[PDB]
């Protein structure tokens, strides 16, 4: 992708909800181990019984771009009107 | 044979018959369905009780009088006590529902009076104490009639009931905008409103949102003359239609 070519993009929705049924079996998708360093990927219908939901929401405003490319205030800095005399008629900032 | 006037309608382990029906309204032309898959949110798959929940529901019937000013009754509020859609309602964090609702009123050849029978969508109604607030006593009172006043005031947290304004700030005249039907009593014995499930949110807390509130207003007085028969009720019957619930747990209230 690139990122200096604004005016070209990538539609990623949400993830939809699968319909669920009864289970009784040896599959257990909710037992798991932490130590492994691993996130479980766990999903409502390996738990419980689900319906069938279209999620058409999309992760738009937390894409590193729209969260940092909001104008925010880094710093302010003061100077008068004066002379060469005047230390405090011009001003820096690093 | 089939004249318009006779009409059976049955749900569930219900029928009810009428011989002096004048048509009935699908309310914004729309007949009540399920929660589609596209329109839904909550991921958990819902009960549907069908003909224990989807059935008719005779509440509290009231007396019409010469002066009796009005009546209303608050969706799904009013139904909280009845049978199996209760407890659904009870034991479920959200709801969905539509209603077949049917109000009877008998009375004669002899005898005259007209009512407004109104399914107003979101009647959220104003406190008596324009500087106060209201309270759910004097908006519900679950299954039985709540009235409407001819006097300007009430007590502590009541609705501003004056009929005129129907309770909410506005020309009572103007309420058939909202799905409604007459039982002028020259015409008909009974009205009938189909209502869908009216709603900016999928499906919504059956406690907490009235989601909509039945009026029934006289608009001309009942009369009748010398010895002719005085009791003449009115009884609203109700039954709801396509009923869904999602969000199990414990008996609600808080």
């Amino acid at each position: 992708g690139d990122v200096q070519n604004a005016v070209e993009g990538a539609m990623v929705r949400v993830a939809d909800t699968v319909q669920t049924s009864a289970t009784n079996s040896e599959r257990v998708p909710n037992l798991t181990a932490v130590e492994t360093g691993h996130t479980s990927q766990a999903v409502p219908g390996d738990t419980m019984q689900t319906r069938h939901v279209i999620n058409n929401h999309v992760r738009s405003e937390s894409t590193i771009e729209n969260f940092l490319a909001r104008s925010a205030c880094v710093f302010y800095l003061e100077y008068k009107t004066g002379t060469k005399e005047d230390s405090n008629s011009f001003n820096n900032w690093v | 044979g089939y004249s318009d006037r006779v009409r059976s309608i049955t749900l569930g382990n219900s029928t009810i018959t009428t011989q002096e029906c004048a048509n009935v309204v699908v309310g914004y032309g729309e007949w009540p369905e399920y929660l589609s898959d596209n329109e839904a949110t909550a991921e958990d798959q819902p009960t549907q009780p069908d003909v224990a929940t989807c059935r008719f529901y005779t509440l509290d019937s009231v007396q019409w009088e010469n002066g009796s000013p009005g009546w209303w009754w608050k969706f799904p509020d009013a139904l909280r006590d009845m049978g199996l859609f209760g407890q659904n309602m009870y034991y479920h964090y959200l709801g969905r529902a539509g209603y077949t609702i049917h109000v009877q009123c008998n009375a004669s050849k002899f005898h005259q009076g007209c009512i407004l029978v109104v399914c107003v969508p979101e009647a959220e109604m104003g406190s008596a104490q324009t500087s106060g607030v209201v309270n759910y006593e004097h908006i519900s009172k679950g299954e039985i009639a709540s009235r409407f006043t001819t006097t300007t005031t009430a007590e502590d947290h009541g609705v501003q009931a004056a009929v005129w304004n129907a309770g909410m700030g506005v020309g009572v005249g103007n309420l058939t905008i909202f799905p409604h039907q007459w039982i002028n009593l020259r015409t008909n014995n009974s009205a009938t409103i189909v209502m869908p499930y009216v709603n900016s949110v999928p499906m919504d807390n059956m406690y907490r949102h009235h989601n909509f509130t039945l009026m029934i207003i006289p608009f001309v007085p009942l009369d009748f003359s010398a010895g002719a028969s005085t009791y003449v009720p009115i009884t609203v019957t109700v039954a709801p239609m396509c009923a869904e619930y999602n969000g199990l747990r414990l008996a609600g209230h808080q």
